[PDB]
RNA sequence: GAGAGGAGCCUGAGAAACGGCUACUACAUCCAAGGAAGGGCAGGCGCCAAAUUACCCAAUCCCGACACGGGGAGGUAGUGACAAUAAAUACUGAUACAGGGCUCCGGGUCUUGUAAUUGGAAUGAGUACAAUUUAAAUCCCUUAACGAGGAACAAUUGGAGGGCAAGUCUGGUGCCAGCAGCCGCGGUAAUUCCCUCCAAUAGCGUAUAUU
């Protein structure tokens, strides 16, 4: 699929520090041009003249975090210092590599501020290394945040700015799917209103990722909800 | 609260063979391996091991042959 | 072969070592000692470097005790063996010399930091030991048999 | 306790500080505290507590040994103009 | 190259400073002032190399800026800036002085000395010649213009200066059969006597040096100092400048040795 | 097969999984398509739990042997990056 | 030695100074479309991924109204099984029971073992108060204190060989033989059951070129 591709989706993965996410998130933040606090769910960053990006927070359920595995064009591996692991990062590592493996995973690591040596912490980065090199691959790149610098966030920036290529697989290659940005609820207010519980359209916003989608009357899969059929296909234009 | 990761998952043994406690130590296996091939040529050939001990010789213990001729032609 | 694994298990085990690479160590320093007396041997007697070489190795070995003091010619440097070497080593000094029960042992007591020599303590238990050096192997003196602390076990029993 | 010997002392009447060695030991004790050694140098060469440069201070291999390269001025407007910054913040100044 | 350069380099540094070949690149250059390159000796690597009188240049230049060293009466506050030539150079408190002479090795050596023997300078005439209003005045090797001396007072004289002035007290006369300290060829910066001088029509005439002990060479007029006739001005130097052989000046050193 | 050490290749047909000796030869060879090369060599599995392991269509690393069928000559060695006998053993997913 | 590019120009003690002006030549950025400002090496990917986007002018040294102000020389550290070096993963008793252990068809030798019961010492990896080293940290050198009983503080890489079902598959003049067997009636908080030998050993296997 040569695309002229829509916004690449990284993922932030890891154990239930959800501070390490949205801190992650918001600092990336204000990598780019803003410096907004609450966190949308997917949120696309303009980026270079290749390809934009786009972020989002994992949450703490694995379910979740297996149909972001589906999704995953490159990946943001979120990691404790002075814990080691924990078991969420290697269930969603070996699950993405059953599910399918991305061109990019990298390691990324937090908490560095809590502790007493610099030589506990250079041994337990020399193995923690050692952990995702056996894990992951032989001599990927890890990474270190002490809460909030700027240097390391910008190398990163220098490391997921040179995207290579969303290496062909194949379901991603052969299936269409669409993360949805914008939730919108339209429905009649005698139908919201006079019933509590009847149905409701939705409108459901977002880029096309996949391959090309039906011209007319889609089935379609919504994950944990279930597969329902398209009532309506609009497009906004682009420049 | 948080999910600890369990001995295997950090060290990803597998299914390996399963090996000695004298294996473990390389310097016990060789000891090991000299203690016993001491031990067979003890079997093999004649060691010394002392001349008469305390007591003073109290006979040629385990037995006498008297056809056997052990010896190298000359 | 077999002849080299009967050989070098004979060194194992006559000489408290861990893998055969201690054996093929000291057999290749006894290749560059005996290799150089053999190209000594090559000249005459009377050639000046022979005379002044020859006689500065064989007094080296002399001081490092592994050719004996009485012997002093290079072909008696020439004839030697790597039971020499082994022989002059610091673990199977402190077996020797009693320190130990047994040469696994004297090596644990070696590691574990016990003995000294002289000034210093070593670690090493492939210290080639000076033939002027070999009286002063005795015990370390924070070790609970030099004195001092009497170490873990009786601290947990005392208490 | 600490053991106090001086070696290689110059008045130095260049800066008026004074270019000593002074080599110390503690045989059994942990380390020396350079500032308590700043409030050692005090009586024995009559310097009161800024005056007391003290640097090098490499301790010697098994415990007990300790040299010691020190300074000490005549005058705390001479410690401050004849001495590096570092030294100044490092010594409390 | 083109242009001027401040940077000196290291295993090119020459041998009468005794610098290490560590700490980084770059070495001790010393900039314009009276002499050449060769026989400058800074204050750099006077009082902290040959002295041990400093530790870093936050110590160095607090001492020189301070108005406590003297050069020839100068207060001299610059680092790069050289020391001349058989040097006087000032500690005024306890009255002591350093004159710079050579050893007898050919390097130079430190020496404190007294007020007087301090207070006069020896200092070689360069050049006399004919300036301004008619006069021949006197070029010095190392720093001034002694103008109006005796007008017989020819080149390659060595003068006792008062230093105060720059007016010749005394002068030594360049001779054949006299002593000379040498600074150049292949035996640079010996003690000796002269035992002849030849013309050389074509550049640099000589002179023929024959010590006591037998042995001769002849160097040129360009590098010899007549340092004295007897009368010892100087500080004597170690060995008198004979410049003997290693093993039998090594056997008279064990022989000295306390 | 002189020049290079190791080839890649795609997994053409696991050829024999419908033999009856667990661990005959015939069970153990899989065509393989060469890339480079653009041949069909088939090559030793060596266990039939690593031919479990040995899917459709995927990048598989083979090499020589050296010493049921006398003359199938290679051998596959890793399966999508990962070696076939850290799959084998328990070591590492792919 | 030659340097967005020809053509000219200016400063200074020293430059045909270009990371300085003036036109012309080839592109290209802000605009309210008249006008303006514009002319480097390093980084990542590349011709499925493996060496930090580190900290300092403290030393040594250089430059300026000049003790301060400035330094992409230099120093300090981080990664690194490509090598090269030292060597952990234990040491030592006591009793009890067993009678065979080993080696070449019949020989030859005399103490050997135990998933047997107990007792001792030894601690070094590590955890780590401190202090020190240092521009600051770290490593080092000191260092109080904790720090070993296997189910652990959890040595590997190769090869050779034995045993096994109310299991499976194949051959065939019953009961045999073959290849092989994580798969068996039940049972998954269900079960507590079977290994020996050789090699190198913090290193080892494999493929081709091969010598």
């Amino acid at each position: 699929l040569p695309d002229e591709p829509p916004p690449r989706l990284v993922v932030i993965v890891g154990p239930p520090g959800v501070g390490k996410t949205t801190l992650l998130k918001s600092l990336v933040r204000r990598y780019t041009k803003e410096t907004m606090s609450d966190p949308v769910g997917p949120i696309t960053v303009v980026t270079s003249k290749k390809q934009r990006l786009t972020f989002i927070e994992c949450p703490n359920e694995l379910e979740a975090m297996i149909d972001m595995a589906k999704v995953a064009d490159i990946v943001l591996l979120m990691i404790d210092g002075n814990y080691g692991f924990e078991m969420e990062t290697m269930e969603f590592l070996n699950i993405l590599a059953n599910t399918g493996m991305p061109g990019n995973v990298f390691g990324i690591l937090t908490h560095l501020d809590l502790f007493k040596k610099p030589s506990a912490l250079k041994d337990a980065k020399k193995r923690l290394k050692h952990r995702l090199w056996t894990e992951l691959y032989q001599g990927a790149h890890l990474f270190y945040l002490s809460r909030y610098p700027d240097r390391e966030i910008h190398n990163l920036s220098r490391f997921l700015s040179v995207m290579k290529n969303p290496r062909p697989l194949v379901w991603r290659n052969t299936h269409p799917y669409t993360i949805i940005d914008n939730y919108r609820d339209i429905t009649h207010p005698t139908k919201i209103e006079e019933d509590p519980l009847c149905d409701r359209t939705i409108e459901l916003s977002g880029y096309l990722r996949g391959t090309n989608f039906a011209a007319q009357g889609q089935r379609v899969h919504i994950a944990g909800v279930g597969d329902f059929t398209i009532s309506k296909i609009e497009e906004l234009p682009d420049p | 609260g948080k999910r600890q990761i369990t001995w295997q998952i950090q060290k990803n043994k597998g299914l390996t063979p399963n090996r000695k406690k004298e294996q473990r130590n390389p310097r016990v296996k060789k000891r090991k391996k000299y203690e016993e091939k001491q031990k067979k040529l003890r079997s093999v050939k004649a060691v010394y091991k002392g001349g008469e001990g305390p007591g003073g010789y109290q006979g040629e213990l385990s037995g006498i042959k008297t056809n056997l001729v052990k010896s190298v032609k000359l | 072969e077999a002849a080299r694994l009967d050989s070098e298990l004979k060194l194992v085990g006559e000489y408290g070592l861990r893998n055969k690479r201690e054996v093929w160590r000291v057999l290749l320093t006894l290749s560059k000692i005996r290799r150089a007396a053999r190209i000594l041997l090559t000249l005459d007697e009377k050639d000046p470097k022979r005379l002044f070489e020859g006689n500065a190795l064989i007094r080296r070995l002399v001081r490092i005790g592994v050719l004996d003091e009485s012997r002093m010619k290079l072909d008696y440097v020439l004839a030697l063996k790597a039971e020499d070497f082994l022989e002059r080593r610091l673990q199977t000094l402190v077996y020797k010399l009693g320190l130990a029960k047994s040469i696994h042992h004297a090596r644990v007591l070696i590691r574990q930091r016990h003995i000294r020599v002289g000034k210093q303590i070593v670690n090493v238990p492939s210290f080639m030991v000076r033939l002027d050096s070999q009286k002063h192997i005795d015990f370390a003196l924070t070790s609970p048999f030099g004195g001092g602390r009497p170490g873990r076990v009786r601290r947990k029993k005392a208490k | 306790p600490v053991t106090l010997r001086t070696r290689k002392f110059i008045r130095n009447p260049l800066l008026s500080r004074k270019q000593m060695v002074v080599d110390i030991l503690h045989p059994g004790r942990p380390n020396i505290s350079k500032d308590e050694l700043r409030e050692k140098l005090a009586t024995m060469y009559k310097a009161q507590k800024d005056q007391v440069s003290v640097f090098g201070l490499r301790t010697q291999y098994g415990g007990g040994k300790t040299t010691g390269f020190a300074l000490i001025y005549d005058s705390p407007e001479a410690l401050k103009k004849f001495e590096p910054r570092y030294r100044l913040v490092r010594a409390g100044l | 190259a083109r242009g001027p350069k401040k940077h000196q380099k290291r295993l090119s540094a020459p041998s009468h400073w005794l610098l290490d070949k560590l700490s980084g690149a770059y070495a001790p250059r010393p900039s314009t002032g009276p002499h050449k390159l060769r026989d400058c000796m800074p204050l750099i690597v006077f009082v902290r190399n040959r002295l041990k009188y400093a530790l870093n240049y936050r110590e160095t230049k607090a001492i020189m800026m301070q108005r406590l060293v003297k050069v020839d009466g100068k207060v001299r506050t610059d680092i790069t800036y050289p020391a001349g030539f058989m040097d006087v150079i000032t500690i005024e408190k306890t009255g002591e002085n350093f004159r710079l002479i050579y050893d007898t090795k050919g390097r130079f050596t430190v020496h404190r000395i007294t007020d007087e023997e301090a207070k006069y300078k020896l200092g070689k005439v360069k050049r006399v010649q004919l300036g301004r209003g008619g006069v021949p005045f006197l070029v010095t090797h190392d720093a001034r213009t002694i103008r109006y001396p005796d007008p017989l007072i020819k080149v390659n004289d060595t003068v006792k200066i008062d230093l105060e002035t720059g007016k010749i007290t005394d002068f030594i006369k360049f001779d054949t059969g006299a002593l000379a300290m040498i600074t150049g060829g292949r035996n640079m910066g010996r003690v000796g006597v002269i035992t002849h001088r030849e013309r050389h029509d074509g550049g640099f005439g000589i002179v023929h040096l024959k010590d006591a002990l037998d042995n001769t060479f002849a160097t040129r007029e360009s590098n010899v100092f007549v340092i004295g006739s007897e009368k010892p001005w100087i500080s004597l130097p170690k060995g008198k400048g004979v410049k003997l052989t290693i093993a039998e000046e090594r056997d008279q050193r064990r022989a000295r040795a306390l | 097969f002189g020049g290079s050490s190791h080839a890649k290749g795609i997994v053409l047909e696991k050829v024999g999984v419908e033999a009856k000796q667990p661990n005959s030869a015939i069970r153990k060879c899989v065509r393989v398509q060469l890339i480079k090369n653009g041949k069909k060599v088939t090559a030793f599995v060596p266990n039939d739990g690593c031919l479990n392991f040995v899917d459709e269509n995927d990048e598989v690393l083979l090499a020589g042997f050296g010493r049921d069928i006398p003359g199938v000559r290679f051998k596959v060695v890793k399966v999508s990056g990962v070696g076939l006998l850290a799959l084998w053993k328990e070591k590492k997913e792919k």
